[PDB]
């Protein structure tokens, strides 16, 4: 129950590490994909995942099934915290405080660009990423 | 429900296996073909490119090329070195290099400040330097020509000849399907075309042989579950179906159409003049196996609902269909014999309405092509081809003695020798006339092909495809020396597997094209708005467009948007719409040279006109029999050249991205085993495989690069002392932007 720019990430990502393209991935590649979506689990979480998708002793992972796992690992997930990180990206001096003039350039020039007035209901980091959740 | 497919692709050692033998016989004389190797030849030519390089510098001639050959020049060997492992050989085009960088960095200093901009960006920075028209410039070959002062040997100059358009073509695979899948991105202007003393050259189609040409022998492996594997015994047909006359609506075919109380449709399929049982029992069991598989293939198609198969008098058939005024026709199709086979089976009604039905509206055409787009792309990755969808022919003259039987060859530049424009189309509505593709969905399902049967020497394939799976021969290609005929065309007897897949593609669309044309016109025809037609042909080129990037969306997991974003940057939109209605309706016929000439220019913009000395036929146009419209002249092309760019587009972006996420998990593979030390070695060589795997992410895929950026964050840390002043910039652009990403999202 995600937004649509995740789900076709998520679609992507599937079928990019379906290598044989028979609609399923292995466990085994179940790593590399969170990893590249951005939520890679604990090496704790990935072994009960292991194990989890080992209870009825099949690895071939479908995509009904995969989007399940993404969907539940990303909503565990502090979103308060990733945005954090997010910000701290574009504070290079390291005192907690990004530009305003380069936030609106970002989000509206790259990425899944933003429209300026979607920017505009939305600088100090840990309390912008604070209240905005 | 888990949805999945019974289908497997790999890869194996060759497709050349209990094939046609390579001759051509000529006269009775037994010609051997002879295959002309591509890697060995390729390599073999960029070995004399460095040993010009070489002749270049020490003849002190630098001065006399223009900068942008230079740096051409330079960013190749950059290039090249960046993708050559052996420390010596790499070491040894860095020095060829080195001259070069020296002497740009003091004369054309801007031009090398553009240079390090673009090695500052990539490890095969001459794919962004070449992403237009530069690619144009083979300043490879014009290098070879001035400085390698001897004759080029056969199967070099058979190379050439055939890859003359551009120096991408001598690139080694990982540069060259990094540049082809980059050349697409929305910074390119790169367009395979260019114009040659008024006369302009298109090698679209030549992108595609240099790639296929490239590529391992694919496999594809069906589960035991399948279809064409499971062996399901005979079928019970304990229920029959009561005709009566009474009932009957119309006759369409062979087949007897049946009222319901439910206002459905039973349907009743009668034996042909010479059409076998199994025939009709095929068509049950595929109708019963796609029932049973609807959910986990998500078919969207509404499916027919099988219900017998049995025999009947003739005399009760006749008797029952006696009253409908298609009686005559109908006894002419139904076998002579006394016990005919019959198929009976439920439909909704919109299952006898053809896709081109020209009482559809535009809004229910555009959901049923989805529809049918949609099916046949996810049953061909299940494993299903469909090679009867309609019969679209090149030519009736020659039919039996074609090689290719006369039958349309969408891809025809790559299954052939010396064949370079797809051809006339011959009365290219009727082929569609009772098109598989329909209002519902996908209809006449027991025509089917198990795929692999197109890796195969298969009866189909045998009877169609012959000159592929034997050897290309031409008189150039004769080497009298050795008595044989060589060539780079007969190399794809190991590799026909991999083109007949790309040609299906392009037939299953254009299929679609002919069937949207075909509603266009009869739509159209007595449409008394104008413009009104004009807007009607604009969107079906858009609902074409979108047909092909839905094709790609469903084989290779592009996003439908991005792949439609990657066609528009190579097939005009604008062209496909005006030259599809200007060819596939009447009006051209009645102007005459003046004005004929106007609207081509208006239709081809900057490329030349369609010529023809045909005689056009009043109300039809282009037409060999007098009254069906043909697209093209006789012995000439087909006028549709945008079509054929956007198929070869489509079919372009679709393997090029299988084989540019091969070369990406190759060199990711390698990432992680630096990494993790099975490969040991320096925080250079570290970097620089992380930034390659950069240069392999598919154009525009966000999270691959996110994966990459995890790996240099980590290759960091494995070397911590290590300078990363040469790679921090690309991957600050990939650490802004995804950090971008995650605030966008998150709003959303
Ligand atoms: N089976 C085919 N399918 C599509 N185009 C063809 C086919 N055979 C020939 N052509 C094209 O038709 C033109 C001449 O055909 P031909 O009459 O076979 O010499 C050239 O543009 C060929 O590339
Ligand atoms: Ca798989
Ligand atoms: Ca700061
Ligand atoms: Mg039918
Ligand atoms: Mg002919
Ligand atoms: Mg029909
Ligand atoms: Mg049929
Ligand atoms: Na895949
Ligand atoms: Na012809």
């Amino acid at each position: 129950n995600l937004t649509e720019e995740q789900i076709a990430e998520f679609k992507e990502a599937f079928a990019l590490f379906d290598k044989d393209n028979n609609g399923s991935i292995s466990s085994s590649e179940l790593a590399t994909v969170m990893r590249s979506l951005g939520l890679s689990p604990s090496e704790a979480e990935v072994n009960d995942l292991m194990n989890e998708i080992d209870v009825d002793g099949n690895h071939q992972i479908e995509f009904s099934e995969f989007l399940a796992l993404m969907s539940r690992q990303l909503k565990s997930n502090d979103s308060e915290q990733e945005l954090l990180e997010a910000f701290k990206v574009f504070d290079k001096n390291g005192d907690g405080l990004i530009s305003a003039a380069e936030l609106k350039h970002v989000l509206t020039s790259i990425g899944e660009k933003l429209t300026d007035a979607e920017v505009d209901d939305m600088i100090n980091i840990q309390q912008f990423a604070a209240l905005l959740s | 429900v888990k949805q999945y497919y019974f289908a497997r692709r790999g890869e194996t050692s060759t497709h050349d296996t209990s094939l046609p033998p390579p001759v051509k016989v000529l006269s009775g004389r037994s010609i051997p073909l002879k295959e002309i190797p591509f890697e060995a030849t390729r390599n073999e030519l960029v070995q004399i490119y460095l040993t010009s390089i070489d002749k270049l510098i020490k003849s002190n001639k630098l001065n006399s090329i223009p900068s942008q050959q230079i740096a051409s020049h330079y960013l190749f060997l950059r290039s090249l070195a960046n993708s050559e492992t052996d420390g010596i050989k790499k070491n040894q085009i860095l020095s060829l290099a080195k001259p070069l960088g020296t002497y740009l960095a003091s004369k054309e200093p801007h031009v090398w400040k553009m240079i390090n901009e673009l090695i500052e960006k990539s490890e095969y920075p001459i794919i962004h330097y070449l992403k237009n028209n530069r690619a144009h410039s083979n300043f490879m070959l014009a290098l070879i020509h001035e400085y390698h002062k001897e004759p080029l040997t056969k199967n070099q100059s058979a190379f050439v000849q055939k890859f003359r358009d551009s120096s991408v073509f001598l690139f080694p695979n990982p540069i060259y399907t990094a540049w082809l899948a980059h050349s697409y991105d929305e910074d390119s202007s790169f367009n395979p075309m260019f114009r040659e003393r008024l006369s302009t050259n298109f090698y679209h189609s030549t992108l595609t042989d240099n790639l296929l040409l490239r590529t391992e022998p694919k496999e594809v492996t069906l589960s035991s579950e399948h279809h064409y594997k499971k062996e399901k015994g005979p079928i019970d047909s304990s229920f029959r179906y009561q005709m009566s006359s009474d009932r009957l609506l119309r006759i369409q075919g062979r087949t007897l159409l049946f009222s319901t109380p439910q206002n459905d449709v039973v349907a009743v399929k009668v034996q042909k003049k010479g059409e076998p049982k199994s025939t009709l029992e095929e068509e049950f069991e595929m109708a019963d196996y796609l029932l049973k598989h609807q959910r986990r293939l998500d078919v969207h198609s509404k499916l027919p609902q099988p219900l017998g198969q049995y025999s009947v008098k003739k005399s009760e058939i006749l008797e029952i269909s006696r009253g409908s005024l298609d009686f005559e026709r109908f006894k002419t199709l139904i076998d002579d014999s006394k016990d005919l086979e019959v198929y009976v089976y439920k439909a909704p009604q919109s299952y006898f309405t053809y896709l081109h039905d020209k009482n559809q509206d535009l809004e229910d055409l555009t959901a049923s092509v989805k529809t049918n787009v949609h099916d046949l792309f996810v049953l061909l990755r299940e494993g299903i081809v469909f090679p009867q969808l309609a019969d679209i022919f090149h030519t009736h003259f020659g039919e039996d003695e074609r090689e290719d039987k006369g039958r349309y060859q969408a891809l025809v530049q790559l299954l052939n020798v010396l064949q370079f424009q797809l051809g006339r189309i011959d009365k290219w509505q009727k082929a569609v006339e009772y098109v598989n593709l329909r209002s519902s969905g996908l209809a006449d399902l027991g025509d089917s092909l198990p795929i692999t049967s197109l890796f195969t020497s298969s009866d189909f394939t045998k009877h169609y495809f012959s000159e592929l799976l034997t050897g290309g021969y031409h008189p150039t290609f004769f080497d009298k020396s050795s008595g044989t005929a060589n060539s780079l065309f007969t190399g794809k007897r190991r590799l026909f597997g991999n083109y007949l897949y790309l040609n299906t593609i392009a037939e299953y669309l254009l299929v679609i094209q002919l069937t949207l044309g075909s509603y266009g016109d009869k739509v159209t025809r007595d449409m008394m708005d104008k413009p009104k037609k004009e807007a009607v042909w604009r969107e079906l080129a858009n609902v074409m467009f979108t047909s092909c990037a839905e094709a790609i969306h469903i084989m290779t997991g592009i996003p439908q948007s991005r792949a439609l974003t990657l066609l528009k940057q190579r097939a005009n939109i604008e062209k496909h719409f005006r030259q599809t209605q200007f060819w596939m309706t009447p009006d051209y016929s009645k102007l005459d040279e003046d004005t004929l000439q106007m609207e081509q220019y208006s239709i081809y913009s900057g490329e030349p006109e369609y010529e023809f000395t045909d005689k056009l036929v009043s109300g039809v146009g282009l037409s060999v029999d007098g009254v069906h419209q043909d697209l093209g002249g006789y012995n000439r092309e087909s006028p549709l050249r945008e079509l054929e760019k956007l198929l070869y587009a489509t079919v372009t972006l679709i393997e090029g991205t299988m084989q540019l996420d091969k070369e990406f998990f190759k060199q990711l593979e390698q990432v992680e085993k630096i990494l993790s030390g099975e490969i040991k070695t320096d925080a250079n060589s570290c970097f620089e495989a992380v930034a390659q795997l950069l240069d392999l992410a598919r154009p525009g895929c966000h999270f691959q690069k996110r994966l990459v950026l995890s790996y240099y964050e980590e290759a960091k840390l494995k070397y911590p002392s290590a300078p990363t002043d040469a790679y921090d910039s690309r991957f600050q652009v990939v650490a802004r932007t995804n950090a971008a990403i995650t605030i966008q999202r998150f709003w959303r």
